[PDB]
Order: structure tokens, then sequence, then C-alpha cells
């Protein structure tokens, strides 16, 4: 709509934009005019024209970021920066291009000239061999940028997003500064981001640590103005619909073309703002620090008025609730390679095997990468393997590097195969290509513990495979605590740290999505709640099922997860 | 951390001091200790994985019994089919009845790579392998179990130890060692990977001073082996055989870094 829309509106203009091909959609972005004629003398200055990334993506002159001129030096008050207003902020974002290699030294003056606290990166330095920006931060110590001097203090490297804080000193000042900058990890080579959870979550955290009373926030990628607009715009429209519940998003497009050139430069984009907003204005907010997790739950298991269910449960069906992307698994050739034939893995998330010439199919197996809190692919959720893909089991193992298992299920439970015993159990055996040998196993009271000596036939190597096999779990229902289950999962990472297993963990149980949902739900979630003092649930499995789908299988699994977190938290000090 | 808690890192370690000193304050000799006592020391002061500790709770009930446990009563009693967990275990078990830091995670994190050798990380790990057990390290459990075939890196790391040896397995004093040679040219044997790449970039030499990463060469091996001159250095650093130039900046600096911090006689 060409104006304001209230958030219960939005998902029925979206629907409406997007019929008919998105014919709606297209005439819109495509109409965004800021009616003016603006000028760029400062950008087309032979001495600044090497300062511009791209020669046809300029500064405005209005609104461009003016540094102070530097005497003997022309242009020396010139960055390919502009200032854009926010929600009922004015001048709240800087957006620029990611700095030249002679043009670092402006961009950190820049953030001390503006008494900038926070610094936005949506790009990775390189895609796809392709340069998207230099990297003008030191990764170890301190360096000398033109007249500052930036010191790396602290990174902290989650799955999507990194932080990284300075400290910054100015030359001929005793002045200190402190900056923190926040790079995000998940936009793809190509296209925009499949889905809006990640961006969401790095808003978020971005809007938590930007103090209140600092300079304009620095928001940068490539040419700074594709994913930089669609950075800006979310934040200003998250901040919108918490004071007003609407949005104007093509309204705040238009305002924003008045300041710098092409903000939002693909339709794509365009829609990918909308489709973001959409799921902000339709998962509220889940958070809850530590100190007030165990009302919350209380408050969950609650029936709200005019309600005919818990909260809980109604949380739970919004999980489902944001929903062709099973190709592979589809295929003839790769059917009976699913245990169940209506769990399958997502086409982009889903673990490849290195083809076999001549077998179609031969790169298949029903499993997917999930991200883990610190890094991506940090865990393999996978079917229980059938006899059939026993084979391609142990291949995915060595091809990626995962030396540590984790399984959930009995061979049988009642009567029925939840798994096959792929492994060999008292002498050695040959799975095509590779030897596997029982080295020990050992039996704890929650769980059993097998190690095997795996070779490729190959060429002769070989790498210990771990095994954690859980016996607790009850055959019907869920455990009553999850105290067994917590110290499980304990030991599995504590053995990964310990032994320096750098590897993905391989996780299955059934169909890889119930309880193994569980277990890396908890894992996640855990760990988080330990470094951070928060509690996502919603959010956690909601990122998990845009990797693979239908983590966490049923209510009384996600009843777990909140059970076991407050369990996890009683053993804290001030718990 | 946000939250803190009786599983964080110094709450183990002080703990673990704790029971050391009601040990050593009560007066009992290893052979002495009780069940519990040394299966909480097997956690916290060996720090062995939870399995081998609770077949230790169910089969040895005095120190007594675990000293005396041969090689292979430790595989059939704590469970202990790997070699070099038995080795980390005899070696602590010795260490305590005679006197009755540098673990493997150091090992792996920290003296590992400053060796030029970070490769093997997750096998010096994945056997729990602490500076306490280096020297005792067989040629056979070197080549097949921590995946040294390579016979440089085994040289490679014969030095580093030897190195340690030279500074009684003093952490401080190797790294207040490291710090004051950062600028200098002075006792190389102490020289990290990093250094000895930040050495070679100086000399000129910045395009191939990262080839030297993994590959083994530290300051310990240039000071204390005389077979290692320039040249096997000049092909660890991929330099072009036709290239001459390179070939003599190297020869005379290397010469000059040997001569001025060290005490070998090329």
């Amino acid at each position: 709509h060409m104006g304001s829309i209230p958030i219960t509106d939005l998902a029925d203009n979206i629907e409406r934009l997007k019929a008919n091909d998105g014919l709606k959609f297209s005439q819109e972005y495509e109409s965004i005019d800021p009616g003016q004629q603006f000028t760029w003398e400062n950008s087309n200055l032979e001495v600044n024209k090497p300062k511009n990334r791209y020669a046809n993506v300029i500064a405005y002159d209005h609104s461009r970021v003016i540094l102070t001129s530097i005497d003997g030096v022309p242009g020396s008050d010139y960055i390919n920066a502009n200032y854009i207003d926010g929600y009922r902020k004015q001048n709240a974002y800087i957006a620029t291009q990611g700095p030249l290699p002679e043009t670092m030294g402006d961009f950190w003056r820049m953030v001390w000239e503006q008494r900038t606290a926070t610094v936005v990166m949506m790009t990775r330095l390189e895609e796809k061999s392709r340069v998207k920006c230099d990297q003008y931060w030191p990764a170890r110590g301190t360096e000398t940028c033109g007249l500052i001097q930036v010191t790396l203090l602290d990174t902290v490297e989650l799955a999507t997003y990194t932080v990284r804080t300075f400290a910054l000193h100015k030359s001929g000042s005793s002045e200190k500064r402190e900056l923190r900058q926040f790079q995000f990890m998940a936009w793809p080579d190509h296209g925009v981001p499949e889905y809006p959870t990640p961006i969401l979550a790095f808003l978020r955290r971005v809007k938590a640590c930007n103090p209140l009373d600092a300079g304009p926030m620095v928001v940068h990628c490539s040419a700074g103005v594709g994913r930089t607009g669609c950075f800006i715009v979310i934040d200003a429209m998250l901040e919108r619909m918490k004071h007003e519940k609407t949005v104007d998003i093509y309204g705040h497009v238009t305002c924003m073309r008045s300041q710098r050139n092409y903000m939002v430069q693909t339709e794509d984009q365009y829609v990918f703002i909308h489709e973001a907003l959409l799921e902000a204005a339709t998962c509220g907010h889940t958070e809850v620090p530590a100190r007030n997790l165990y009302a919350h739950i209380q408050k969950l298991g609650q029936v709200p008025p005019g309600e005919s269910v818990t909260a809980m449960e109604l949380e739970f069906k919004l999980l489902a609730s944001s929903k062709s992307r099973f190709i592979s698994a589809n295929l003839p050739c790769n059917k009976f390679k699913n245990r169940l034939v209506n769990i399958m893995p997502y086409e982009l998330t889903r673990v490849c095997l290195q083809p076999i010439r001549g077998v179609e199919g031969s790169d298949y197996i029903n499993a997917s990468f999930l991200d883990g809190y610190r890094q991506q692919k940090a865990y393999i959720a996978t079917q229980g393997p059938l006899a059939e893909s026993t084979e391609d089991f142990w291949r995915m193992l060595w091809e990626h590097n995962s030396t540590i298992i984790v399984m959930l299920t009995k061979l049988r439970e009642m009567g029925r195969e939840k798994c096959h015993q792929y492994w060999p159990a008292e002498r050695s055996a040959r799975y095509q290509y590779f030897v596997v040998d029982p080295m020990a196993e050992y039996n704890m009271p929650q769980y059993i513990l097998r190690e095997f000596k795996v070779t490729d036939a190959r060429d002769g190597q070989s790498r210990t495979i771990r095994q954690f096999q859980f016996t607790d779990w009850p055959e019907q229902g869920v455990p009553k605590t999850g105290e067994g289950f917590i110290d499980f999962i304990g030991q599995v990472h504590k053995t990964k740290e310990q032994f320096g297993q750098d590897g993905p963990i391989t996780v299955h149980c059934s169909a890889g999505v119930g309880r193994t949902g569980v277990f890396i739900t908890l894992s996640i979630v855990l760990e988080r709640m330990r470094y951070e003092g928060v509690v996502d649930m919603f959010q956690t499995v909601k990122t998990l099922r845009t990797q693979r789908p239908a983590m966490v299988q049923t209510e009384d699994q996600y009843q777990l997860c909140y059970r076991a977190a407050l369990e996890y938290l009683g053993s804290f000090d001030h718990y | 951390a946000k939250l803190t808690g009786p599983g964080d890192k110094d709450r183990r370690n002080k703990r673990k001091h704790e029971l050391l000193e009601e040990a050593c304050r009560q007066g009992l000799p290893f052979a002495a200790w009780d069940g519990p006592t040394v299966v909480s020391w097997l956690e916290l002061w060996v720090g062995m994985p939870a399995w081998y500790v609770a077949a230790c709770r169910a089969n040895v009930k005095s120190g007594a019994i675990m000293a005396n446990l041969s090689d292979t009563e430790i595989q059939r009693e704590i469970g202990i089919s790997n070699p070099l967990h038995r080795l980390k275990l005899r070696l602590a078990i010795q260490e305590m009845v005679s006197l009755t830091d540098m673990n493997h995670e150091w090992v792996g994190n920290d003296w590992l790579p400053s060796l030029g050798l970070p490769q093997y990380r997750s096998y010096f790990m994945e056997s729990l392998v602490d500076a306490r057990m280096l020297d005792h390290l067989n040629k056979k459990e070197l080549r097949g179990q921590l995946k040294m075939v390579d016979s440089f890196h085994r040289v490679s790391l014969h030095y580093g130890i030897m190195c340690l040896k030279r500074l009684n397995y003093d952490r401080k004093d190797l790294e207040r060692r490291r710090e004051e040679s950062q600028t200098q040219i002075r006792d190389v044997m102490v020289w990290s990977n990093e250094r000895v790449m930040g050495w070679v970039s100086g000399l000129g030499l910045k395009e191939f001073a990262t080839n030297l990463t993994e590959s083994g060469v530290h300051g310990a091996l240039l000071a204390l082996d005389e077979t290692f001159d320039y040249s096997d250095l000049a092909l660890l650093l991929q330099i072009p055989t036709q290239n001459a130039q390179a070939r003599q900046l190297l020869e005379k600096e290397f010469s000059n870094l040997i001569s001025l911090g060290t005490d070998r006689r090329l």
C-alpha cells in the first residue's frame, strides 16, 4: 500500500501485492519517487572519485556526512556517506559504503567525529571469491588508520553474527571512546535471505546494545544502499510498530531516497522487508530473562480469556503457523532412503555426499545442517539410519569430519524399529569404503558410550568416532525430569571440547525431528542462558525449523524444553 | 558468563586445590586415601572423563589398590583401553606418591600452535596429552595414535620438548621470555612460530612467511638443531630454487639470527 498500514492488515496487504506474479509489488516498488533533483558535486571531484567504490553510487550533497577539513589537503571533508532518518529520529543512521583500502582512515575519523557508538556491517569480507569490502579493523591488537588508533578489545562469534568491541584514540587527544561492531553473517551470496528470522535476531541484538545517547549508528555493506537500506527500514519500522502498531514502508523508503540514492536497490529486497516485518508482527516478543522464567512458565500453563487451550499450546501452534523445498528427497531414486516418506530435508540445508559416477542420487542422505549457538553447521540432524542407508551414514560422518554421534532412541521401541544397528558389536565390519572396529563400550546410568576406529580402505587413514546413546527416554511421552538429559547434553559437549573435536555433532532419533529437536534446542538454549542470562524458546525452535522441518514435533516435547531449562537454572547460585 | 555457578572453571579449580589442601593437611599418603577420595581425585586433578571415574568408583576401594594396579588391570577395572590415557594415569599416580598449570588443553590450544604444529591439536587432546607425558611419548605413539608420520614434525616436536626441559616446565617463565624477545634478535630458543614468521617478514620476505604455518618451524628448532641450515628453511618457505637473491638474504640473515641469538656452531 502506498501509505500507512495497521499491522493487522499487513498479511492481507502482502498477499494482494503478491498476487498475479506480484504485479502490485512491482508497480508499487517502481513508483517510489522522492520527486526532486539532487546534487553530488563533492562525489564527482577528481580527488574524491577514487573514494567511491562504485562510480554510480554517490553521496547527495545536502545529506552527505562532512568530515572536518585537513589543512593543505583538498577533499579532506569527503567520505561516501549520508545521514538517514529513522522513525521519529533525525539523522539516526549513517549509510556508507564498505571502506576502500584508502578510505579506512576517513571511515574511522567519521566514526569519531560523529560520536558513533555502533557500527553495523551487513556483509562478509568476501562472498563467492568476490571482494565486497576490505577488512578495516585490526585482527589483533592496535592499528593506526589515519588519525585514529583502533584497538581490538573483545570478539564474540555467534552463528549468524559477530560482535567486536574496540577502543578508539585520536592523535593529539587523551580522550578514549568505546565502539562496538556488529557483523551479520547470514546474508546469502546471491539474492535475499530465505528467512527473516536471523536478520530479525540481529536487529534485536543491536537495538539492545546501541546506547540511547550516542551519535548516529553507522550501517554499511558494499555500496551502502541495498542490505544497508533493508536493515535501516526494518529497524525504523520495528520502532514504529512498537509505538503506533502501523507501518509505512513505502513512505519510509521514499523519504530515504531523499537522503541517499537507491536505498533498497532491488524489488526482492523491498519484498524481503515486508516479509520480515510480517514475521515480527506475528511472533510478538518471547524472550524472558532467567529471573522471570518460573513465573513465565506458570503463565504459559494458563488458558487466556476467550481461548480454549493453554498459552503453551498456542505458542506451540504458532511455530507451525509461519509456513517445493523437498527436491532431492522426492526423486524416485531416493525415496527408499527416507525412513518416513513425509519427513525430508530442505534442499538448501541438506547434507550432501560426494557423488559416485554413474549412480543417481548417490549424493543424498536424509540429513540437515543445523546451526549451533556459536557456529553454523554445528549439528547434523538425521533420521535413524536404515540398513539401506548405513553405508551412506558412515560416509557422511567421514566426509563432514563428524566424530561424535548422538543416538536418542533404542534400536526398537513399542515393537517397531526406530533405528538399525549400523555399528559393529563384537567384531569388525566393512561398510563399502570403510572399516569400523569396536574399540570400547562404557555403560553409564542413563546412556552408553561406544567408541569406534573407522578406517578409509582407500588410503588407510583412520579416525575415532564416538557414539553416545541415551537409554532413559520413555517409550511413551517425555521424561518427568530433565536432570538426566541435561547431564547427557553436558557430557556430549564436554567431550567435544576436552578432546578437541572440531566437526559437527551428528544427532539422530527416528525421523530426526522430535527428540533431535529437543536435544539441539536445549543445547543452544542452555548455553545461551548460561552466558546471556536469557531464554528465547520460541525463537530457538523457530530458527531450527527453518533449517529442518518440524523440529520439536509435539507439545509435550516443547513443554519439556521449558521444564528442563528451569531445572538447569536451579543449579546456579542465585537460583 | 552472566550466570555463575559451581560448574564454572574457577570454581572447579578452587575445589581442586581445596581437596588437595585437605589431603596434604590431614596427612594421608596416597596409598591411605579412601574410595570417595581417589574418585574425586580422578575427576578434579587428573581430569578423566565420567565413564572412567564411574568404573573407578565401582572397582577401586583404596589408593593402595590403585597404586598397585598393573597395566592390564587398569584396562579392566577402570576401563581404560587407550594407552596414552593409561600413561596419563600412571604418571598421575606416580607424581602423587612421590609428592606425598600445563594440561592437555594448554598443550592443544597454546603450545602446539606455537610450535607451528596446530594440525595435531585434535589427536593430542583426544589422547589427553598433558606436558607431563611429552617426554614419555614412544615413536609408535607419535606415528600411529598422534598421527605424526612426518619425521620432521617429530623432530620439531622433539626440540620443542627439549626447550621445555631447558626451562624446567615454567610456563610463566616461557611466556615472559617470549615477550622480552619480540623486538630483538636475542634468545630465539624461546621463539614461537609467529615470532619466526615475524622475523622472516622483517627481512623483507613477507610473501613467504605465511608458508611457515603448520610447518613445524619454531625457535627451539632453529636454536637446538645443528643439522638445520638455511636451505632446510628455504624449502619450508617454498622459496624457488632459481631465486638467488632470496636465498642470499635468507642465508645472510639466518647467520645473523643464529650467531646473535643462539649458541650454535653453524
